[PDB]
């Protein structure tokens, strides 16, 4: 309808283990780490919905910022890879920095952003 | 002078000395470690597949 | 203070010491006639007329 929209995820890895519960007992063929075949086309419809409408169309937005639960900062896990093989960027936190009293643990080493620059005010950006 | 350029080869001597028997003792544990992980990952590969068979 | 190596120079430097004289490059092989450019500073220089008391470590 022409409005601004966002939307936060609070859990993902939650989600994906809720859809391999029901995989395993509707009894499908199982894959990688038990998972069903589909994970990253689940994803792909969750994530793909979020997008900036045209003019023509109204000019609304959805941006959405999902979040994922890590264990012992494993980023090569296999949904953390399945979602940062779909988001535009990622940003990340770190245990060290939050229990040094960082907050927010920022990690602007590792935190990349894939339309940086067109989403600040001239002024900032400067 | 001359004494103290013998007390520095000795001293070389005996810190290299130390770093290579680190080194070896650091690489049998690295060894042990890696052959745990590859048996670890040809296992669960296997039990995967298998259980996939069996699925069906 | 009069140090060879600046290696371990560089802890006095910090330790803000006054360096007399220095000497940082010399062969692993240093013979009598190569330190006696430094001899004839050290008799040159530091000699009684300036300089009546030293400690070697």
């Amino acid at each position: 309808k022409g409005k601004h929209v966002l939307v936060v995820y609070a859990a993902l890895s939650k989600q994906a283990a809720a859809y391999r519960e029901l995989s395993l007992l509707l009894r499908r063929p199982p894959g990688r780490e038990a998972y069903p075949g589909d994970i990253f086309y689940l994803h792909s419809r969750l994530l793909e919905r979020a997008a900036k409408l045209s003019d023509a169309k109204g000019g609304g937005s959805l941006t959405a910022l999902p979040f994922v639960e890590t264990q012992a900062g494993d980023i090569s896990a296999y949904i953390p890879t399945n979602v940062i093989s779909i988001t535009d960027g990622q940003i990340f936190l770190q245990s060290d920095l939050f229990f040094s009293g960082v907050r927010p643990a920022i990690n602007a080493g590792l935190s990349v952003s894939r339309v940086g620059g067109a989403a600040q005010i001239k002024a900032m950006k400067k | 002078l001359l004494d103290a350029k013998a007390s520095e080869h000795a001293a070389r001597m005996t810190a290299m000395k130390n770093a290579t028997d680190n080194a070896n003792e650091l690489i049998r544990t690295l060894t042990l470690s890696y052959n745990r992980a590859r048996q670890a990952a040809i296992t669960q590969e296997i039990t995967e597949i298998v259980a996939g068979a069996n699925a069906l | 203070i009069i140090v060879i190596g600046r290696v371990g120079l560089s802890f006095f430097r910090k330790r803000n010491m006054p360096v007399i004289l220095d000497i940082t490059r010399l062969p692993d092989q240093p013979s009598f006639a190569d330190i006696k450019e430094i001899a004839r500073k050290t008799v040159g220089l530091f000699a009684d007329g300036t300089f009546d008391e030293l400690y070697m470590y």
